[PDB]
């Protein structure tokens, strides 16, 4: 649900959003869409501050649900002890 | 005793949740507080959604499912003691109390090597009853619940 189903449309980006800002929305939308289905969980200058506010909160929450409900880190260490 | 339908079931609905529905209901019809109204608000809420989102349809079903299952386990073990009943099945079905059978075999032996007739069905229920008393097992409970059968004439 990460590699596909999301495409940055180069044609319909408004001029008043820089090409880098358009990759922070495609990443906040994907971070919430993936948090619901697969993870199985449910919950200008002020404009630039809104994107970053929606970034430094959603992503920081995605790791918490991915380290407490699934222990993503505890598998990396365990996948070195045995498989390596 | 209800069933499920597949030839009429919707397309986008998976069979997994369909099975979940079939169990959460039959567990009520057979079974004849706050866990009743709150869910009604949840179901009504979905009726307001202008787009059917399966990813949410399950988060309300599974909670309802886990609540009745948690409520049913409370009765199937604590109130209606399953351990005692399983302890009965292991003893008699699976020959757990083998000491009862070596005496029953010792007595009800000649009356079974002959081919079976219409009378042998009662000729053993007594011998089995003579057995439980022969091993000083005195319990009017669970004693008449055990009835040996004779598959005769077919």
């Amino acid at each position: 649900l990460w590699h596909d189903k999301y495409t940055l449309r180069k044609s319909m980006i408004p001029s008043f959003m820089t090409m880098d800002q358009s990759r922070k929305v495609l990443l906040i939308g994907k971070s919430i869409n993936f948090l619901h289905q697969v993870c199985h969980d449910q919950t200008e200058n002020a404009f630039q501050g809104k994107i970053d506010a929606a970034y430094f909160e959603t992503s920081k929450y995605l790791l918490d649900v991915l380290n407490k409900k699934y222990s993503l880190l505890d598998h990396m260490q365990a996948m070195r002890r045995y498989l390596l | 005793q209800f069933s499920l339908r597949v030839e009429i079931l919707p397309s986008y609905i998976p069979v997994r949740v369909a099975e979940k529905i079939l169990f959460v209901g039959e567990s009520v019809q057979m079974f004849e507080k706050n866990q009743e109204d709150t869910f009604a608000a949840e179901l009504h809420r979905l009726k307001q959604q202008p787009l059917f989102s399966l990813v949410d349809f399950e988060q309300v079903v599974d909670r309802i499912r886990s609540t009745v299952a948690e409520h049913l386990w409370k009765l199937m073990v604590e109130e209606s003691d399953l351990l005692g009943q399983l302890k009965i099945i292991k003893d008699f079905y699976l020959l757990g109390r083998g000491e009862l059978f070596q005496a029953f075999i010792d007595t009800a032996q000649h009356m079974l090597k002959t081919p079976p007739t219409a009378v042998t069905e009662h000729d053993v229920n007594v011998a089995f009853q003579q057995s439980a008393h022969k091993v000083l097992l005195d319990d009017d409970n669970l004693l008449p619940l055990l009835h040996l059968t004779i598959e005769y004439h077919g």
